[PDB]
């Protein structure tokens, strides 16, 4: 049904700032819960933060609360996520996904896209 | 057995001691409701929805509500919370309450609050409250946009899919 693109990835500076965007191409976006994961090398992927199907409600892991924020356009069929303050340890690889729930198990989620690469 | 909301309310334990009480809106209107002040489990039956229910003195404890549509679960919610009489509930009236319809059909209070809510209910949603949940099997959360989670979910609410 959902098919998903990231972008926005690139190298920073420790304590810059980069917006990543997700794309969406499909039926009910809006009916669809989103969220951001990374993958670290040598290294599972790693929950970041989930959004309601409204965007009102979201939700961020220990270790990106306060400085990361997601986001989502339903009238665009994009959900962004704001990283701030970016360190050393956040070079990886972010995915987005989409599914049902707003969840952190990444086997919740049905619709995953390609990742974007982030260097700090 | 009693009915309210399109729902079979049935006590299954516990017990109450009815009581009267003004309660105020948050509209700034005074109301005369009968409080059942104690403990009590209901089970709630609809057409399209079913649920449990645990109560106490003016507070939900436990809602488990199941449905075939999303909207045939929100449908149970709102029965429940103005149900409870909650001041959550009470103060997310967001105008005056008739007791009178246009074609006159007179209301009592507590049917008052649920066609106020069973019209628009963002208001009662989002002042609610929401609250952690833990992964238990058969039991799942949904927030104040009917989004399901396994993190949160309006508190005391848990749908069991």
């Amino acid at each position: 049904q959902v098919q998903l693109q990231e972008s926005g990835g690139g190298l920073v500076q420790p304590g810059g700032s980069l917006r990543l965007s997700c794309a969406a191409s499909g039926r009910t976006f809006s009916m669809y819960a989103m969220a951001w994961f990374r993958q670290a090398p040598g290294k599972q992927r790693e929950f970041v933060g989930t959004i309601s199907r409204s965007g009102d409600y979201a939700l961020h892991a220990d270790a990106v609360k306060g400085r990361f924020t997601i986001s989502r356009d339903n009238a665009k069929n994009t959900v962004y996520l704001q990283m701030n303050s970016l360190k050393l340890e956040d070079t990886a690889v972010y995915y987005c996904a989409a599914g049902a729930y707003h969840s952190k198990d990444k086997t919740l989620y049905d619709y995953w896209g390609q990742g974007t690469q982030v260097t700090v | 057995s009693f009915s309210f909301g399109g729902f079979t309310f049935k006590r299954t334990s516990g017990s109450s001691v009815k009581k009267e009480e003004e309660v105020l809106t948050g509209n700034l209107q005074t109301l005369k409701i009968r409080v059942h002040e104690g403990y009590e489990e209901f089970t709630m039956v609809g057409r399209r929805a079913t649920a449990i229910l645990r109560k106490a003195t003016r507070r939900l404890i436990q809602l488990i509500v199941s449905g075939r549509d999303e909207q045939s679960i929100a449908e149970a919610i709102i029965v429940a919370m103005v149900f409870s009489q909650e001041d959550c509930m009470i103060k997310a009236v967001r105008g005056d309450l008739n007791f009178v319809n246009r074609a006159n059909q007179r209301l009592n209070p507590m049917h008052q609050l649920l066609r106020h809510f069973q019209k628009d209910a963002k208001v009662l949603f989002q002042n609610w409250g929401i609250e952690p949940i833990d992964n238990v099997m058969g039991m799942i959360g949904i927030l104040p946009d009917m989004t399901p989670s396994t993190e949160m979910s309006l508190r005391g609410v848990r749908v069991s899919k």
